[PDB]
């Protein structure tokens, strides 16, 4: 569910953290925790990184 | 030939077979110890009750 | 930029009957044999 | 275990061989072999294609 949630925004390294390309601060990190995360407004923030 | 389980390889440059032991010879410990542990037999002594 | 995720454990627990490898430590274990 | 070995820069095709962008030569195919093979190395060569 992590995973998708992500997608392409954040490809995972697999170390049992994922690696974030666009900023995530903590109001982000809660958006995940509580999985109310769209990543429509970083996924082009995280494609080119 | 890596025992009941394995890992074989096909490569495309260096072409052979090798074999992933570190997760094959914890699997085989673990079918050796489930075997181990059910072949044990009880303890438990029957009599001669009918003749 | 990250998030991590896992579970926990104990400092002690016990080794416990498992149909695969007898004397699993767990991380509580209760009694069934009074 | 190999998926996040080989990460984006090996990809998938449906038969469980691997399609590495990078030229895996057999010094590689030992370094994923053992689980040592790092992503941050190859992954500029492997972007591209
Ligand atoms: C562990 O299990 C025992 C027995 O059910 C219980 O009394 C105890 O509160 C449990 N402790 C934890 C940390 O779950």
């Amino acid at each position: 569910r992590v995973k998708r949630q992500l997608r392409e925004n954040a490809e995972e390294d697999g170390t049992g953290c994922f690696e974030i390309f666009h900023k995530c601060d903590d109001d982000c990190m809660a958006s995940i925790r509580n999985n109310t995360y769209d990543h429509s407004k970083y996924r082009e923030e995280a494609m080119q990184n | 030939i890596d025992g009941w389980y394995g890992f074989r390889h096909q490569n495309a440059q260096g072409e052979g077979t090798a074999a992933d032991y570190k997760s094959t010879q914890s699997a085989i410990d673990c079918i050796t110890g489930k075997l181990n542990r059910l072949i044990e037999k009880t303890n438990q002594q029957f009599e001669l009750i009918d003749n | 930029d990250k998030i991590c995720l896992g579970h926990h454990a104990v400092s002690n627990g016990t080794k416990v009957n498992t149909l695969c490898e007898r004397g699993v430590e767990v991380v509580n274990a209760t009694e069934t044999v009074e």
